[PDB]
């Protein structure tokens, strides 16, 4: 037989392995078809009643998850469009902290819809621009829909209910035990007149007994051991430092030289009385604890069992810093008796067992405190992990909250409004940029119909019911999960909300992403190394 | 097609297929252990790779040496360990209800139902069956003086039943029980010493109020100084004592023979003058975790001492424990204070090994075992029996409640689970029910490992219960029901409650999973 | 505590240190995701020399990864032990320098020695107090030895007085894989004499007689004496990363072995570390001149260096300090001055 061999020009130029796509059917279908199978990856994890995900990596380490950014980070995707896309919800992430599956959801219809209109006969570029368009109204319409902004932020009945929420789609059977901590720890800390820092909330996993043994600490709980032989303080000054606790010395090169014997037998006693001398002085200030960064020597060590102080050592860099925050003590790199200034105090210091792990506790009997800790729980590494994650997207609500405190309704009838008025507003335009701005429309439903896929119900009918309640006038109708048969529910009334940012920004993210892949006409690739 | 999403290698599976896949493998999982639990438990044999092998009856052990690769059947293992973590005894119970209760609603997943009202259902049933546990326990507010050590006795003997000491089980429960009334109010786990000897029969092991080890390492003239001592009083030192070298950094520069004479002396000076220190405060046994030389050794000898060198710091702080000095980095200062005070030193031939023996302090807070087998394994199964004597009477000490064993408890939680089941209406309704039915795979396999007819014995346990009969279990021996409160087979009520809420978070875990993902490599 | 950051430029270079960052992780305890699970603490009094830690408890290694080619980058994220690097000290160009000594030197790394400066300027940043670099390279090629001098040259410039050690491989005696690898290696150690404290020459062929007759199977591929060669090294940083009875940097083995400044070549060895000051190097300088004056009298490939920029005379001065070098190693054995010409003609008279 015979073959056709290749065409001249670029075809032939060009190297072993690489690759090139050019035109619509070669380049932008396969994108969108790559696009639509990343969505439908993680379709199934949205809602309250979405499903875990268990996924292994190349280290043959286990993740059992419901988050979407979690889950994009622990896979192995190859195809460059499906990068952006999870470029995009990362980026979503790092913002606001939730709603990282909302972009891919929204990417992935608008991408979905574009193909068909580009089948229609429309150009890329009218697509491009109807999407602006609709994306500018709707980013119009928004601030309109906004119901029951926040009152008072340090109020725990109010904080633990506004976090609910946030939390009912991730644990959903344990939301409200996990708010009211989330709720007490943040409102611990946050100062006034203050920027909430995220970084002053710890949590420390300890295996044991169930979830609902899980509490919340004003201090801090370290994983370690006493150095020396007291193990409890009553009430604590404490001396920081981050040099070892030892006879310090030259940096340059030194060499004891003796030339007579008296200095032989002299030079061990002068050393161990130096010691002494130092660690009195330092004990005479009324320090009882003694916190180091470094290595303790033996005769220091000794001497600090002589004068009963306590001591601690811990090797972090990062650690030492946040308890210095916590016991307001400022850290000292030279080995002096410190003053009253640099003194920090502490209500208990003790060592602690919880279930076979022994741990170090600095308590307060304050209820601010400058940081809090939280102490979870459970019978399995991947159920505390979990915790953990809802837990931050809890904080972050919080801070989010602390940000802006407006709050629209949830459960699909922010989506449901969107569509119906961009619909609306799209139905007067004069022109081929129409067609795109109602599709832009549709792409909201694919909200709402989600959580019915997830829910097992008809997703159609709860869309009619939607579309025929809103026509009526009520902006807060949306879906009801609990009941068996499809039906709707007033979302405000049973306290169903979200951020107004965070939809702000999923949706200004999503339509970003999703115009940037459509802009590509040609793909050239390297081989793989 | 031309562009692939996932790289190369990607496995992935979904659907009901996985989950009853899933439901499957923790079955083989349960399997492993099922026979090792009662008073008629047999025991396994694993080998490893390098040759090495190990002879266990623990469950925890036993899944613990199993390389377990199936994502969904490591959660059996976790949980295991984590019961073993927290109250130290029935760590097979668990691993069986979990799978009990993921088979018996194996058949619901298949016909096509929410796994959501499944994790309902078991949530409501645990925390039914916990607060019941908590409202039928047994609990004696001021109890006695005698009264206080008779429980904690009847727990260690129960939790020995199925062990390879259970023939010795009331000579060595005493001891545990002796053991954990010492050790201060943190009943700290390293003030108690295993000590394993080669050699002998079970009835010959001990326990020394005071502290005990093995001789270490020793230079020239150890032979000649004493070996028993009446009121000695003890020095224990972190000091180096022997002829070297001052500092690592040190140099010596010198210009005439008669300097160098003097260095030469200076040295010996400095030695002499530590071992005369020690010598002055009236001590007779020296003990430190550093070298001690021969010259030391010698110097001692000639006055009528003992001294020992490079003993373990554990050992060294339970001495301290023991007899009550402090442990000295220097020798500048040693008062009457600082010194330890014993009643009888010794040392003593042991099956093969010389050990040293510090006796007769009733200020102490430690015990030490002394523990005689015929074989490796052999003392390495009775420590692995004691200690789950140890963890039951530490916590039966702070919480004193007590439930009756042999399946007693988990009948009646069914009975009134199932008496629950009938009131509330619809698919809630099977799921308690099979939640009640999961719980009597106890007794079943205490019947089945004893070698009865566990039907006969089920359908009386059955209608003694739902009649009246609380503490209502299986004979054994005269192969029957019988009451377990007044056989005395008693256990603290932690163990039933933290295993319900372990083996139902494991099951809600594994039955919520809908797809699985493997990356290459 | 006197923070050290490790350079590697070249194919050899990467492949080198990527086993010396995989042999000195199993030490610490470090995973390769980045965490730590060690158990002595011993392994943290002097963690932090080597690595950074950043928030969240993962440590990063203070490394910088150098080349003309992404070839070898490519291989070095997809290989074992590669993902535990900063994504952002990655620096490669896009054409290579074909083991030619004038455009790495001149052309080509004029372009990107900017963005090398750029990287450790904020891996410096970082550290309290740092105390010197340590840089892998080869003398054979084009990237390792002319653009690595470059860069030797300029953070000599930008650091003055911080201690610099090299790693340098050297031609084979009998086999020389490239045709012009005398000219890169007598242009090169002109200027490793006069910039650097120490330098530690490792040659191919010797370190390659070991695995077959010593280690008794092999017929292998650079692969294990990539790993020999990383042994060593750790060998050699060993106590710079542990506290042991002397604990001493390579600033206090330096003082004790360097006396004159200039006579700073050393030839290792491992026996399971041996460092030595033998003046056994006299032989392989003899030996590269004897080849370099060979080809410099016939002028040959001599245009390939010109046209980009060097003149005729760098090549005069370079032979004439390796003389001085060669020289200079001589007058300190006073015994092979008993080789000298024998004489050939008869004019032995009067005087
Ligand atoms: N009680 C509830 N009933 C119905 N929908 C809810 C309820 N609670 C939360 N949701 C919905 O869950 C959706 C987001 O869930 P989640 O899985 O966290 O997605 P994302 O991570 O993208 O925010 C929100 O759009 C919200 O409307
Ligand atoms: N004398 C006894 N008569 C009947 N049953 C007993 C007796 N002693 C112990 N058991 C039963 O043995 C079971 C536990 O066996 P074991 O191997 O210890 O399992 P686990 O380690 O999980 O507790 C308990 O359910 C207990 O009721
Ligand atoms: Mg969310
Ligand atoms: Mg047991």
């Amino acid at each position: 037989a015979l073959h056709v061999p290749k065409a001249p020009g670029f075809a032939q130029m060009l190297k072993e392995g690489a690759k090139h796509f050019s035109g619509l059917e070669e380049a932008v279908y396969r994108n969108i078809q790559a696009c639509k199978e990343l969505a439908q990856t993680t379709r199934t994890a949205y809602g309250p009643n979405g499903m875990n995900k268990m996924v292994i990596n190349h280290l043959e380490k286990l993740f059992v998850t419901n988050d979407a950014a979690t889950i994009l980070r622990e896979l192995e995707v190859q195809h460059p469009a499906a990068k952006m896309i999870v470029m995009a919800s990362h980026m979503q992430e790092q913002e606001v902290g939730d709603g990282t599956n909302f972009v891919l959801v929204f990417a992935g219809a608008l991408l979905e819809l574009a193909e068909e209109l580009l089948r229609i006969g429309l150009s890329v570029s009218e697509v491009i621009e109807g999407y602006e368009i609709a994306c500018r109204k709707a980013h119009e319409i928004l601030p309109n829909l906004v119901c029951c902004s926040a009152k008072n932020l340090r109020d725990i009945d109010e904080v633990s209910s506004l976090l609910r929420t946030s939390i009912m789609s991730k644990q959903y059977g344990n939301e409200v035990f996990l708010a009211k901590l989330i709720a007490q720890a943040c409102v611990s800390i946050f100062p006034d007149s203050g920027h909430f820092n995220v970084d002053n909330i710890r949590v420390c996993k300890i295996l044991g007994s169930g979830i609902s043994s899980s509490s919340v600490l004003h201090g801090m709980v370290f994983k370690k051991e006493t150095e020396g032989d007291v193990t409890s303080v009553k009430d604590a000054k404490i001396a920081v430092y981050s040099c070892p606790f030892d006879g310090m010395i030259t940096e340059t090169k030194g060499t004891v030289l003796i030339k007579t014997a008296e200095e032989l037998m002299n030079f061990s006693k002068g050393e161990e009385n130096l010691m002494d001398a130092q660690v009195k002085a330092i004990a005479d200030t009324g320090a009882n604890v003694v916190v180091t960064g470094g290595k303790v020597a033996d005769m220091a060590l000794h001497y600090a069992n002589k004068y009963n102080i306590m001591l601690v050592r811990l090797n972090s860099k990062w650690d030492l810093r946040r308890l210095c925050k916590t016991v307001g003590a400022t850290a000292l790199p030279r080995l002096t008796p410190p003053v009253l200034e640099e003194m920090g105090h502490c209500d208990s210091v003790y060592l602690s067992e919880v279930g076979d792990t022994q741990v170090v506790v600095f308590k307060h009997e304050k209820e601010d405190g400058a940081i809090s800790t939280i102490v979870l729980r459970g019978s399995t590494d991947n159920l505390m992990d979990d915790i953990e994650r809802a837990v931050d997207d809890g904080v972050n609500t919080f801070k989010v909250l602390t940000r802006d405190k407006r709050l629209v309704p949830g459960g699909g009838a922010t989506e449901i409004e969107l569509a119906k008025q961009i619909t609306s507003y799209g139905e007067t335009c004069p022109g081929l940029e129409q067609y795109a701005i109602k599709k832009f429309a549709e792409a909201f439903e694919a909200i709402p119909r989600a959580l019915a896929e997830n829910s097992g119900v008809k997703a159609n009918e709860v869309i009619s019911k939607l579309y025929a309640v809103h026509q009526e006038g009520n902006k807060n109708v949306g879906l009801d999960i609990e009941a068996e048969v499809p039906a709707v529910k007033d979302m405000l009334e049973a306290g169903i909300l979200d951020t107004y940012l965070g939809k702000y920004w999923a949706i200004k993210l999503a339509t970003n992403a999703a115009v940037t892949v459509l802009r590509v006409d040609q793909i050239i690739m390297a081989k793989p190394a | 097609t031309p562009v692939i999403l996932l790289k190369e290698g990607t496995d992935s599976s979904q659907g009901i297929p996985q989950l009853v896949s899933n439901i499957s493998a923790c079955q083989v999982i349960a399997e492993a252990v099922r026979t090792t639990l009662g008073p008629r438990g047999m025991d396994k044999l694993i080998v490893d790779g390098r040759g090495k092998a190990t002879i266990s009856n623990d469950g925890a052990t036993i899944l613990k040496l199993l390389d377990v690769v199936h994502p969904a059947a490591k959660t059996l293992v976790d949980i295991a360990k984590s019961q073993d973590a927290e109250v130290g005894d029935g760590t097979t119970s668990v691993t069986l209800l979990a799978a009990e209760f993921l088979k018996q609603v194996k058949p619901y997943v298949e016909e096509g139902l929410h796994p959501q009202i499944i994790i309902r259902a078991f949530r409501t049933a645990t925390q039914l069956a916990v607060n019941k546990i908590k409202e039928i326990a047994v609990t004696v507010k001021k109890a006695d003086k005698v009264e206080q050590r008779k429980l904690l006795e009847k727990c260690a003997m129960t939790a020995l039943s199925s062990k390879l000491i259970s023939q010795q089980k009331a000579f060595f429960a005493k001891m545990v029980v002796d053991a954990v009334m010492m050790l201060d109010d943190l009943l700290q786990l390293k003030m108690i010493g295993i000590k394993k000897v080669q050699g002998g029969a079970l009835e010959d092991s001990q326990l020394v109020a005071g502290v005990a080890f093995k001789k270490t390492f020793s230079y020239a003239g150890f032979e000649m100084q004493p070996k028993k001592y009446h009121n000695p009083k003890i020095a224990l030192l972190n000091v180096e004592l022997e002829l070297k070298a001052e500092k690592d950094n040190a140099e010596i520069r010198v210009h005439t023979v008669e300097d160098y004479q003097a260095i030469v002396d200076a040295e010996w000076n400095i030695l002499y003058d530590k071992l005369e220190k020690i010598h002055h405060s009236g001590a007779k046994v020296v003990l430190s975790k550093l070298p001690i030389g021969d010259v030391a050794t010698q110097y001692f000898a000639d006055r009528d001492m003992f001294c020992a060198g490079r003993v373990p710091e554990e050992d060294l702080k339970r001495t301290m424990m023991a007899c009550g000095g402090s442990i000295q980095t220097s020798v500048n200062a040693l008062s009457a204070d600082v010194l330890g005070r014993c009643q009888v030193f010794e040392e003593t031939q042991i099956g093969g090994e010389r050990y040293n023996f510090f006796t007769g302090c009733p200020k102490a807070k430690t015990c030490t075992f002394i523990l005689r087998g015929g074989a490796e394994q052999f003392m390495e199964e009775t420590e692995r029996s004691l200690h789950d004597a140890i963890m039951i009477v530490r916590r039966a000490i702070k919480n004193d409640s007590v439930v009756a064993g042999g399946g007693a408890i988990e009948m009646e939680l069914s009975k009134y689970l199932r008496d629950y089941s009938r009131t509330i209406p619809g698919k809630q309704q099977l799921l308690i029910g099979a939640y009640a039915k999961a719980l009597e795979i106890i007794p079943r396999q205490l019947c089945d490992n004893a070698g009865f007819d566990a039907t006969n014995i089920l359908n009386k346990l059955r209608a003694r219960h739902a009649q009246g009969g609380t503490w209502y279990g299986v004979d054994i021996n005269n192969e029957d029901i019988a009451d377990n409160f007044e056989a005395f087979v008693w256990e603290p009520a932690m163990v039933r409650i933290n295993a319900l809420t372990a083996a139902s978070e494991a099951a809600c875990l594994i039955v919520s999973v809908d797809e699985t993902i493997k990356n290459p490599r | 505590m006197r923070e050290i950051v490790h350079i590697q430029a070249g194919q050899c270079g990467n492949q080198i240190g990527a086993k010396f960052w995989e042999v000195i992780s199993d030490e610490h305890g470090i995973d390769p995701t980045g965490t730590y699970h060690g158990d002595s603490d011993l392994q943290l009094d002097r963690i932090s020399v080597y690595y950074n830690e950043a928030t969240g408890g993962k440590y990063v290694p203070r490394a910088i990864l150098v080349d003309l080619e992404p070839g070898t980058m490519d291989s070095v994220r997809s290989g074992p032990f590669g993902q535990i690097f900063r994504p952002d000290n990655f620096v490669f160009g896009q054409s290579g320098a074909g083991n030619n000594w004038a455009k790495g030197h001149y052309t080509e790394g004029a372009e990107l020695v900017d963005s090398v400066l750029d990287v450790v300027r904020k891996e410096a940043e970082s550290c309290d107090c740092l105390q010197g670099f340590q840089l892998t390279h080869s003398l054979g090629g084009g990237t390792g030895s002319g653009m690595g001098t470059l860069l030797i040259s300029k953070i000599r410039e930008e650091y003055p007085d911080r201690i610099m050690n090299t790693f340098s491989v050297v031609p084979s005696p009998k086999v020389s894989d490239t045709v012009v690898e005398p000219y890169n290696a007598t242009l090169s150690v002109h200027q490793l004499v006069e910039n650097t404290d120490e330098t530690y020459c490792i040659d191919n062929e010797a370190l390659y007689d070991i695995c077959f007759r010593t280690l008794k199977l092999t017929t292998p591929t650079y692969g294990d004496l990539n790993h020999l060669v990383s042994a060593t090294m750790s060998g050699v940083t060993t106590c710079l990363r542990f506290p042991g009875q002397l604990n001493a940097d390579l600033r206090k083995l330096a003082v004790n072995m360097v006396p004159f400044p200039r006579l700073h070549f050393f030839m290792p060895g491992f026996a399971p570390t041996f460092i030595g000051n033998s003046t056994a190097i006299q032989e392989l300088f003899k030996r590269i001149s004897e080849q370099f004056t060979a080809m410099f009298r016939r002028k040959a490939f001599l245009h390939w260096y010109t046209g980009e920029g060097m003149d005729e005379m760098e090549f005069t001065e370079a032979e004439s300090n390796m003389n001085d070098l060669v020289s200079e190693y001589q007058q300190y054995q006073d015994a092979t001055a008993e080789e000298e010409e024998d004489f050939g003609e008869e004019a032995e008279e009067e005087a």
